């Protein structure tokens, strides 16, 4: 999803924290494989 | 003799051994943050 770059709106960004506001998602981390992948993903969120 | 030595090999593998050290240490550092750098490269270019 675009953010992109604003500044809009309130407090020039008033959420900017933003640590995927709670997620680093770290899977253990330990996982560099990254499938170079894919779309991003249609997976029907293309269809959401 | 041996002695073996002569404080300065035994008491310079206080150097050689830690020498050693340093180096072995120093392809350790290397090696991890270089290894976590370039996994944030393919993070930092491909990603």
């Amino acid at each position: 999803s675009q953010e992109p770059m604003l500044d809009a709106d309130r407090l020039r960004s008033s959420w900017t924290f933003s640590e995927s506001m709670d997620l680093n998602y770290s899977n253990p981390s330990s996982s560099p494989n990254s499938l170079g992948n894919l779309k991003i993903l249609l997976d029907d969120k293309a269809s959401k | 003799k041996n002695t073996t030595s002569s404080s300065n090999e035994n008491p310079i593998l206080r150097w050689m051994s830690i020498k050693m050290n340093g180096f072995q240490n120093e392809l350790n550092e290397l090696s991890g943050h270089m290894i976590s750098k370039i996994i944030h490269s393919q993070r930092l270019i491909l990603q």
